[PDB]
C-alpha cells in the first residue's frame, strides 16, 4: 500500500522471495492478509 | 494497492515493480483507480476493466442488506442515494449502516404487493 | 502477571541482531514451561522460533499465558544501551497493553526503564509438527559464516546438496561457479569444528542466499549447529543456548520452474 | 454488540456474491484458477522429480 | 482568577445540550449511547459545533480511556506524509483493552488542511483497521478531501 | 580597537557547532573584563550565554566596549576550514565594518586571513540575577548526550525532575515511554564523575528534546556540566570551559496543562 | 590440459594481496617452462610481472601455452577461503570455459572444488627490457613497508634518491618533508641485515605513494627485496621467494615538469 513505505530497495530486499520461493507454512493458518511495511 | 499514488519518499517505485514482474514467479496483481496509468506504463500485462454497476442491481443488494437488518425501504430512496454517489457501493453501504444504525430516518406505512 | 529476569541480557542482543530486520514484529507466548517466540518474516517465507526455558532466567513468574506483539524497532533501539553483562526484567501485566523492560546499569543505581504499547497481532503461533529429517548435520558456526558469505561474493541462490561424505554448497553466478564440500571432519581437538553426519538419503534443495546470511550472522552464541533437512520440508538451522534455551530457523526451498520433457 | 462495520460484515467472501461487473470476475477468476493450476503443476513436477 | 473565554467556559459537555441541526444530534446521541460508530465526516459552516459534537462524541463512548484510546490531530500538528505513515498507523495498530462494541478513536481537525498525498496514504490505514478503530473528522468545504 | 587571541581554536569550533543551529546570528560584546554573548532564540524559547576572561586568552586587548553581530552561516562555513590545534587571532576595529580571523598556520606553511561584514541589529543587554537555584547537579557531559539522543527518538519532549532520590528523565512517546533514573551513589566509570545534588525540593518540568540536543552538541567543551532547575527560574546549561571561561544556557519549559474531567 | 599445484598458499594468498586494486585483469602466459604473470596497469603507469618456476611447484603439467585469463575480484573472493597450509591445485581445459580450483581440506577433511568462468580479450604481448640498473638495493621488506605507509600520511608523490649513502625517501607534501635515510649498516636481532648498495651513478626520481602502498602488500613473501634504480628506466621492485619465483613490479617515474626559464 501507499500508506506504507515503498521504496525501491526495501520492497526488493524484503518481498523479493516471496516470489522466488516456497511458502514456509503451507498448512494451518494462511488465509491472513499481513500489510508489508518497514517502520 | 494504488499503484497510481506515488512519493517523492517512494524512490525507483515504477523500476522496482518493473523489476519484479520481470522476474516473478508468482501472480502479481496492480489496483488503481486512474485510466492514465495504464498509458504512462510500459511492461506486459493483462487489463481488466470494472464498469460502473448498474444501479437497480446494487439498489436490490442494499435493500436485502437493510431487510437482514430489520429494515424494510423502498427501491427508489437508495436509487436517489446511489446517483447522489455516483453509484459508489462502499459509499452507500456506510451511509446506509449510519442511517439504520441511527434507528431510520421517518416512519411512513406504504402498502404495496408487488407487514 | 509476568516478570522475567533474565540472567544476562547480550544473549538478547545476539538473537535480535540475528533478527533485526528479517522478521517484523516480535511475539511472546509465554505459560509454565518458558518464553516462545513463533515469527515468520516480512517475505513469510521463512520461520524464528526461539524458546527460552524457565530455568535460564533468574526468577521466571506465569499466571497465565500471554501472547504479545512487540514492535522491533523499538526493541532493536532500547537495547542498544543494554550492557554486555547485566540484568533483565521483562513485566508484563495480566490484561494490559504496557510491557516494561527494566535494565539495571553496572552503576550502584542507574535504573532505566522502557514501556512500549502493544502492536495487537491477529496471527497466532505458528510451527510445523516435529517430523524425521533424513538429513541431520552437526556442523561448526564461523565457517559457515565464511563459506555463506564467500558464497554472497560469488552468487544470490544455494545449491545445498547433501551427500555420503556430508554436503555440497554450490553457487553459479555471472562472476562464477563455487563448489564446497563439507565431510566428516569429526576427528579434530574440539567438538564445535567437528563434523560428524548422521544423514538418511542424499536429497538436493535450493534457497535464498541473503536469508542464509541473516540466519549465521548469529554465529558467536552457540559452539555449533545442528541442521535437519529433508525433501518437501523447509531447513532447519537450530543452534542450542546453553543453560538457557534453543532456537530453531524453518526455510521453504526456492521454486524451480521445472520444464516438461 | 457489533464491533466492525457492514463493509466487512457483508463482504463478498466469494467472487459469485460481487455485484456488478461479471465478465470482468470470470477473467479474474479464470486467470487465478490458471495461475493456481500452474502452481499446483510445479507441485506435481516437485515431488514427480523426488 | 484567569478570565476563561465563554467560548469555552459555556462550551456544553454533554451531547443534549447542542442545538442546531437537530437530526444528526439525535443520530450522534444514539451513537453515543449504544456505540460501534462508523468512520464519520462532519462538514459545514465554521463554529457550527462540529469540534464540540465530535468531543462530547468521544467523551461520552470513552469515558475513562478517554487519555489512552482517543488521539487527536489539528493543523497547529505535523500533519505531513511521514506521520500519516508512522504515528496513525502505529495508533491504528495499538492494541487497547476496552468495554465491548468501543473502539479507538483518531479525530482530525479541519482535514481540509490535509495534503492530497497525506489523504492517500490515509485511505488504507482507515479501512484495514477497522475492526478495532473508528476515525472522525471535520471540516468546512467536503471538496478539498 | 580589539585583539583577541584564541590559544586553541578547537574551542572556537566545538562552541560554534554547539550553537550552529541555535541562533541567527552572533553578537558578541567585548570589555576589558572580558568577551560576553546573551543571545536568546529566533524562536525566543531559548538563551545562550557565554563569557570568556580576558586571561584565557594568549592576549587580550581592548580599548573600550564594542558589540559586534556576524552572521553564524558564514561564520562556520570560516570556522569549518580551521585546524583544531590552531591558534586564532580575531581582530576587530574600533568603526570599522569588518572583523578580521587571523588564522596561523595550520600546516606551519600558510597563514589564513578572512573577513566578516558587520550586521547591525538591535541587542539588549539581558541582565538576569543568578537567583539560588533549588537544584543544582554534577553530572558529565557525554551520558547527557548518550542520554538526550536516548529520549529523542522516543519523545517529544522530556519531562526532567530532580527530587532527594536523584534525577530522572521521562519521554512519553507513540511508541512508549522512557524513564532513566540516576543516582547520587552512581558514579560512573566512562569519564569517573560521581553525581551529586544540592537540591532543596522535588521539581517537574518538560522541555523539547530539539533544543536540548543542540544543548548537548557543547559536550566535548567539558567533561563535567552543571544543571541548575527551579520550580519558577528555567533550566540553567553550565560548561565550565577550562581557564577559558563558562558556558550558561537558558531554557523555558513548556507550559503543562491539567485534562479535563 | 594445464594443471598447476602449488605447494602452500601463502604465496598466492599474499601476491594476490599486493594486486588488490592494481590491475583489472590477471593475465598469465602460461609455458612448459612455468607460469608468467603479464599484467599493465590502465593508467598507463605500472607493470606487474611474475615468474613461477616448474622446481617450485610440486608437480607442473602443461600440453599446450595458455593465453590465461582471470577477473581479479572473483579470484579474491575465491582466494579469501585458501589455507594457508593448505596444497593450491589449479584446472584449465583446452576448450572449456571454466578454470577448476580444488585446494587441500581447512578443516582437515572439507576439501574445495571451485570453478572460474574464463574471459577472452586482447591479451597483447608485453615487452619486458631485461636491462642494467644503476643502482641495486637489498633491502627489508617490513621496514619499507614502514616507511611508505608513514610518508603516505603526508602527500602523494615522493622523491627518492638512491647514492652511495643510501636511499633517501622525502614526502615533500603538506604535512612536512619527511626525511628517512638508510646507511648500510642496519642492525637488527638477527646476525646480518644490510642495506647495502652496488651502484655505479647516484639516482634522483620521483613516484607515486599510491602504487608503493599496493606494491608494499607483498611483504611476508620474502624478507629481502632487490630494488633497482635507473635514471631513465621505471623502478623496478623483485621480491625473490628463492623457491617460487620473483614478483617484479615496474612504477614509471613522476617527471619534473619544467618551467620555463
Ligand atoms: N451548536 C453549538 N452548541 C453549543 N455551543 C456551541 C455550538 N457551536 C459552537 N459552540 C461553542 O462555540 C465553540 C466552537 O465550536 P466548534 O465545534 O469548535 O465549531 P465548529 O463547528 O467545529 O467549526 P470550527 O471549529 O470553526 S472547524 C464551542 O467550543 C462552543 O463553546
Ligand atoms: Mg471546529
Amino acid at each position: 500500500n501507499a500508506s506504507s513505505q515503498r521504496s525501491g530497495r526495501q520492497i526488493l530486499s524484503q518481498l523479493k522471495e516471496a516470489t522466488q520461493s516456497h511458502q514456509v507454512d503451507k498448512q494451518g493458518v494462511n488465509s491472513q492478509k499481513p500489510c508489508f511495511f518497514n517502520s | 494497492e494504488e499503484v497510481d499514488v506515488i512519493f517523492d519518499e517512494d524512490a525507483g517505485f515504477l523500476n522496482a515493480i518493473k523489476t519484479f514482474m520481470a522476474t516473478t514467479k508468482r501472480p502479481v496483481i496492480l489496483t488503481t483507480s486512474d485510466p492514465t496509468f495504464s498509458l504512462m506504463f510500459d511492461g506486459c500485462f493483462e487489463e481488466i476493466k470494472f464498469s460502473t454497476p448498474s444501479l437497480l442491481n446494487v439498489a436490490s443488494y442494499l435493500q436485502m442488506i437493510c431487510l437482514t437488518e430489520n429494515f424494510r425501504t423502498d427501491v427508489k430512496d437508495f436509487v436517489t442515494l446511489l446517483t447522489a454517489n455516483t453509484c459508489d457501493i462502499r459509499k452507500s453501504i456506510l451511509y446506509l449502516q449510519f442511517w439504520i444504525r441511527s434507528g431510520g430516518g421517518v416512519l411512513e406505512e406504504r402498502p404495496l404487493t408487488l407487514l | 502477571m509476568f516478570e522475567a529476569r533474565l540472567v544476562q541480557g547480550s544473549i538478547l542482543k545476539k538473537v535480535l541482531e540475528a533478527l533485526k530486520d528479517l522478521i517484523n514484529e516480535a511475539c511472546w507466548d509465554i505459560s509454565s514451561s518458558g518464553v516462545n517466540l513463533q515469527s515468520m518474516d516480512s517475505s513469510h517465507v521463512s520461520l524464528v522460533q526461539l524458546t527460552l526455558r524457565s530455568e535460564g532466567f533468574d526468577t521466571y513468574r506465569c499466571d497465565r499465558n500471554l501472547a504479545m506483539g512487540v514492535n522491533l524497532t523499538s526493541m532493536s533501539k532500547i537495547l542498544k544501551c543494554a550492557g554486555n553483562e547485566d540484568i533483565i526484567t521483562l513485566r508484563a501485566e495480566d490484561n494490559a497493553d504496557t510491557l516494561a523492560l527494566v535494565f539495571e546499569a553496572p552503576n550502584q543505581e542507574k535504573v532505566s526503564d522502557y514501556e512500549m504499547k502493544l502492536m495487537d497481532l491477529d496471527v497466532e503461533q505458528l510451527g510445523i509438527p516435529e517430523q524425521e529429517y533424513s538429513c541431520v548435520v552437526k556442523m561448526p558456526s564461523g565457517e559457515f559464516a565464511r563459506i555463506c558469505r564467500d558464497l554472497s561474493h560469488i552468487g544470490d541462490a544455494v545449491v545445498i546438496s547433501c551427500a555420503k561424505d556430508g554436503v555440497k554448497f554450490s553457487a553459479s553466478g555471472e562472476l562464477g561457479n563455487g563448489n564446497i564440500k563439507l565431510s566428516q571432519t569429526s576427528n579434530v581437538d574440539k567438538e564445535e569444528e567437528a563434523v560428524t553426519i548422521e544423514m538418511n538419503e542424499p536429497v538436493q534443495l535450493t534457497f535464498a542466499l541473503r536469508y542464509l546470511n541473516f540466519f549465521t550472522k548469529a554465529t558467536p552464541l552457540s559452539s555449533t549447529v545442528t541442521l535437519s533437512m529433508s525433501a518437501d520440508v523447509p531447513l532447519v538451522v537450530e543452534y542450542k543456548i546453553a543453560d538457557m534455551g534453543h532456537l530453531k530457523y524453518y526455510l521453504a526451498p526456492k521454486i524451480e520452474d521445472e520444464e516438461g520433457s | 454488540t457489533e464491533d466492525m462495520l457492514w463493509t466487512e460484515k457483508y463482504q463478498p467472501q466469494t467472487a459469485s456474491e460481487l455485484i456488478g461487473n461479471e465478465l470482468a470476475i470470470k477473467k479474474l477468476h479464470s486467470w487465478l484458477k490458471d495461475w493456481k493450476r500452474r502452481a499446483e503443476l510445479e507441485e506435481r513436477q516437485n515431488l514427480k522429480g523426488k | 482568577h484567569y478570565e476563561l473565554p465563554w467560548v469555552e467556559k459555556y462550551r456544553p459537555v454533554k451531547l443534549n445540550e447542542i442545538v442546531g441541526n437537530e437530526d444528526t444530534v439525535s443520530r450522534l446521541e444514539v451513537f453515543a449511547r449504544e456505540g460501534n460508530v462508523p468512520n464519520i465526516i462532519i462538514a459545514g459552516p465554521p463554529g457550527t459545533g462540529k469540534t464540540t459534537s465530535i468531543l462530547c462524541l468521544a467523551r461520552a463512548l470513552l469515558g475513562p480511556a478517554l487519555k489512552d484510546a482517543m488521539l487527536e490531530l489539528n493543523a497547529s500538528n505535523d500533519r505531513g506524509i511521514d506521520v500519516v505513515r508512522n504515528k496513525i498507523k502505529m495508533f491504528a495498530q495499538q492494541k487497547v483493552t476496552l468495554p465491548k462494541g468501543r473502539h479507538k478513536i483518531i479525530i482530525l481537525d479541519e482535514a481540509d488542511s490535509m495534503t492530497d498525498g497525506a489523504q492517500q496514504a490515509l485511505r488504507r490505514t482507515m479501512e484495514i483497521y477497522s475492526k478495532t478503530t473508528r476515525f472522525a473528522l471535520a471540516c468546512n468545504a467536503s471538496d478539498k478531501i
